[PDB]
């Protein structure tokens, strides 16, 4: 039985969050995704030198089942909240995220991560101290992440495995 | 071997090669015909109107996933340039019967497909159809005057705009007529389920391909490109709220656990019919936050219940794995719970690439387009079977009219949920208090099996 790690990703439709998930997923230089798979959302790694499953759930596209929210949050132990760096809304809606996860989970001490994801060319809205600030307000990791260069994808991930495990 | 005009002439002509067309391992399951992984926009045009054999599933893709790639104006004239084929005795009579004459009546029948299915592309853009119709009028010869007079009868009718008998329709303590006293607990709990299946029948099945193509309902026009799905899970989002709503502001314990075993009979019900969007109101109200802390509610419910509950809940563990085996082990009617295709349809569409490179050339990547054209195909197929139910109009209009939010804003509604369990139920260690009864009427549910044969 090795452990298995039960990952929830929460942010903002319409901002490209799919993609976090889904370069994870992907084996680098491998661009042919399938959601419909067990494999598309579970990867076995090995997050300092003690191998691993994270099982990811990421429901991009039932945003809009808005009372859905609390059935899904309550299946993981750790959450990615992410927001578009392009986009202040999705920024901004971290807070109640975070605050509907530590509710959820009935704690304040909820393994988690922020991560800034940069989905596509278009401006930057949200200086990276900005979110740095916010992530040390509620004393939790910041990850910038590209949508186009798989860059910090693997970091985000593996930092929420090690806030689990130092839980 | 037949002898095609030039290139430089007519477009369509030129041979396939790695830089314009590339094909997947598979064929056609039960037609035998090759299946098109990516290929240039002529060469997909060339293949929807190929002279050698019809090819109706690639079509039926096409035209549900092509706006994409390609205008409507655009494809228009691409499939008008396919019909004006130049010449290039044998060969010219050969030409003629082999070549001109099947590539002519494919480009008629893609024209037919795409009024009669897609007749959004014609109300949404009135040069289209001018065009369309133009192109139409100028078609002349006999075999094509069958299929442009058939074009011409469905163009028409697009501008224009049955079982045995169905069970007796349930009643409780309100009575038919007398609206004002029709709740959770006075409906009777078999209609209840009835009426919102046939509410949530009707939603699934106004939803339409040109609402998820594109993953147009996550986009900022998504008011504009999907009403009918976001009304369909703002009438699910309705049930879930107004369910919990029910359970946290019923204070007294004895009357609020005849609320929650209520709501799990409807849930029985919708699991009989197959509803399983009703499934995951009942669900998705049972988790959340002000109503999963609620364990002095819970300790008084039946095992029976429990048990009901348990089954339903675990249809969305482990990525609705057992939803998704129960869903193809059922036949119709249902109601399938849509977010699941509204996941798979984005992240096809974002995991994927819309083009392709091959030898410094791009092709569109049609094979991520069938994938999401599987999705909608599977969506339809549950579309097609009705309910053989009765329509209650006042149980209806009671349902539709649901408003559990009021006034208040999603944040402001959601903590008073989450207040009222707590002031219902505190937080341990504090005592739990007793609350005043709000019912008049008995707490005994009638049942969900029916009263007359
Ligand atoms: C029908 S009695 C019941 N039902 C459930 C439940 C189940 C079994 C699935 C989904 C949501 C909920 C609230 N949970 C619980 N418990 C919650 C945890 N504490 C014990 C009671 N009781």
């Amino acid at each position: 039985h090795m452990t298995e790690y039960k990952l929830v990703v929460v942010g903002a439709g319409g901002v490209g969050k799919s993609a976090l998930t889904i370069q994870l997923i992907q084996n680098h230089f491998v661009d042919e995704y399938d959601p419909t798979i067990e494999d598309s959302y579970r990867k076995q790694v090995v997050i300092d030198g003690e191998t691993c499953l994270l099982d990811i759930l990421d429901t991009a596209g039932q945003e809009e089942y808005s009372a859905m929210r609390d059935q899904y949050m309550r299946t993981g132990e750790g959450f990615l909240c992410v927001f578009a760096i392009n986009n202040t809304k999705s920024f901004e809606d971290i807070h109640q995220y975070r605050e509907q996860i530590k509710r959820v989970k009935d704690s304040d001490d909820v393994p988690m991560v922020l991560v800034g994801n940069k989905c596509d060319l278009a401006a930057r809205t949200v200086e990276s101290r900005q979110a740095q600030d916010l992530a040390r307000s509620y004393g939790i990791p910041y990850i910038e992440t590209s949508a186009k260069t798989r860059q910090g994808v693997e970091d985000a991930f593996y930092t929420l495995v090690r806030e689990i495990r130092q839980h | 071997q037949m002898r095609l005009p030039s290139a430089d002439v007519y477009r369509f002509a030129e041979p396939d090669s790695e830089e314009n067309i590339i094909f997947e391992e598979n064929m056609q399951p039960k037609a035998g015909i090759p299946i098109i992984k990516a290929g240039t926009v002529i060469k997909l045009i060339e293949r929807l109107t190929y002279h050698m054999y019809a090819d109706p599933n690639f079509v039926r893709t096409f035209l549900t996933t092509y706006r994409s790639f390609c205008k409507p104006q655009e494809l228009l004239s691409l499939i008008i340039e396919r019909f004006e084929i130049p010449e290039p005795s044998a060969e010219l009579k050969r030409f003629r019967k082999e070549y001109i004459q099947p590539v002519q009546l494919r480009v008629l029948n893609v024209c037919r497909h795409w009024v009669e299915h897609h007749f959004y592309d014609f109300e949404r853009d009135a040069y289209l159809l001018q065009r369309m119709e133009e192109f139409i009028g100028t078609v002349r010869g006999k075999a094509m005057k069958k299929w442009v007079e058939s074009i011409t009868k469905i163009i028409q009718r697009k501008k224009i705009a049955f079982q045995s008998s169905p069970p007796t329709v349930e009643w409780h303590i309100s009575r038919p007529g007398h609206i004002e006293t029709f709740d959770l607990l006075t409906l009777h709990p078999i209609e209840i389920a009835r009426q919102l299946t046939l509410l949530e029948s009707d939603l699934y099945r106004a939803v339409q391909p040109s609402e998820l193509v594109g993953s147009v309902w996550t986009k900022e026009d998504k008011e504009i490109n999907s009403p009918n799905l976001l009304k369909m899970i703002r009438h699910t989002t309705n049930l879930t709220l107004w369910f919990e709503k029910c359970i946290v502001e019923t204070e007294n314990l004895e009357e609020r656990v005849a609320v929650v075993s209520r709501i799990i009979e409807i849930l029985q019900v919708f699991q009989e019919l197959n509803n399983f969007n009703g499934v995951l109101e009942v669900v998705s109200a049972m988790n959340s936050s002000p109503v999963y802390r609620l364990d002095h509610t819970f300790e008084q419910i039946p095992s029976r219940q429990k048990k009901i509950l348990e089954e339903a809940h675990e249809l969305s563990e482990d990525h609705y794995k057992k939803y998704l085996a129960k869903l193809r082990s059922i036949n119709p009617p249902c109601v399938p719970f849509f977010g699941i295709y509204l996941t798979n349809i984005l992240k096809t569409e974002e995991g994927n690439p819309e083009v392709l490179k091959r030898h410094g050339k791009e092709l569109i990547n049609f094979s991520k387009r069938r994938k999401v054209a599987e999705i909608t195909g599977e969506i339809q197929q549950y579309q097609n079977q009705p309910y053989c139910l009765r329509v209650e109009s006042d149980i209806k209009r009671f349902f539709e009219n649901l408003n559990p939010m009021g006034n208040s804003m999603e944040k402001e509604f959601t903590d008073y949920l989450f207040n009222k369990s707590l002031e219902i139920e505190p937080r341990n260690p504090k005592p739990l208090p007793r609350f005043p009864k709000k019912y008049s009427y008995p707490l005994k549910s009638p049942g969900v099996r029916p009263s007359n044969p």
